[PDB]
């Protein structure tokens, strides 16, 4: 379905404040110096469950597959289609005559 | 002498209507002056390959004689509008379905004269005598009602009933579709 797609936006929203709070994170380090070197676990996992969501959203969002076999589309295709030969129109038949000149 | 119907002339005008860039063509079944009180379709554009002509002559044999008819005309609307003369198959196949009931002749479409209402008989009837096929009269009178026919084929074709109608090529494509197309006999019913 299409909302499919609406769901891939908010993804990347919500990658999108991770990122913010991952800056403010690092101001943090930035602002106290000490020997932490550890992003917080909560910031962690929403961005990765952002990445896993994002990534579903994607998996729908890729489209469909096509079958390899030449044969698929082509067994709908009836007779009737395939004789008319667009460029070789002929305009001399009971149509025009039937109808309205 | 060769008489039809009017739902006759009611389906030579859905046919030719359905598929009027392309040829048609086929039979007229009739019970045992011979009155034509049916009709059925088959096939279109492309006439000339056998072995189609061939299924659908034994199948309308085993349909007609099932329900106590027997196919005893031919009928064929050609594509150009110039052209009012039978081809081979239209000659050939009337020679055979003739070979069975001497009072099997040969009907074409003259598309040349198909209008809206058919103000004019369109269907040209020729006979087969002497080993050759010849034009009937064409001030004779084809259908039992003209003027039923005429407005029976307006109202048809107005009501966008030539969409619906179904040939043996349609059946041919699925079986799904009704080949004996009793939807246009209510139709006609209902208008008649």
């Amino acid at each position: 379905p299409s909302l499919w797609k609406g769901l891939v936006g908010i993804g990347l929203f919500a990658l999108a404040h991770a990122a913010f709070s991952a800056a403010q994170h690092r101001s943090y380090m930035r602002l106290t110096e000490k020997e932490d070197e550890s992003l917080p676990i909560d910031i962690v996992l929403q961005t990765l469950l952002a990445f896993a969501v994002t990534c579903y959203g994607i998996v729908h969002i890729a489209g469909e597959f096509k079958d390899m076999d030449a044969t698929s589309e082509l067994k709908n295709k009836t007779f009737d289609t395939l004789r008319n030969h667009p460029s070789f129109y002929v305009f001399n038949h009971r149509g025009r005559v039937l109808f309205r000149p | 002498g060769v008489k039809l119907t009017t739902q006759a002339y009611c389906k030579m005008v859905l046919h030719g209507a359905k598929y009027p860039h392309c040829a048609v063509n086929g039979l007229l079944v009739a019970e045992k002056h011979t009155l034509f009180v049916d009709c059925i379709p088959l096939f279109h554009g492309t006439l000339a390959l056998a072995p189609m002509l061939e299924v659908a002559l034994t199948l309308i044999d085993s349909w007609c004689k099932d329900h106590s008819y027997v196919i005893a005309g031919y009928y064929q609307a050609n594509e150009r509008v110039k052209d009012a003369s039978p081809n081979q198959v239209a000659e050939k196949v009337a020679s055979r379905i003739a070979e069975g009931f001497s009072d099997t002749a040969l009907i074409m479409v003259d598309n040349t004269k198909f209008t809206m209402d058919c103000v004019a008989p369109t269907i040209h009837v020729y006979e087969h005598h002497e080993n050759r096929w010849r034009c009937r009269d064409p001030h004779h009178d084809y259908c039992e009602d003209w003027p039923e026919a005429q407005r029976i084929s307006a109202s048809l074709l107005d009501s966008r009933s030539y969409e619906t109608l179904v040939d043996f090529d349609n059946h041919l494509d699925d079986i799904r579709n009704d080949w004996t197309n009793p939807e246009i006999n209510k139709a006609v019913l209902h208008l008649c």
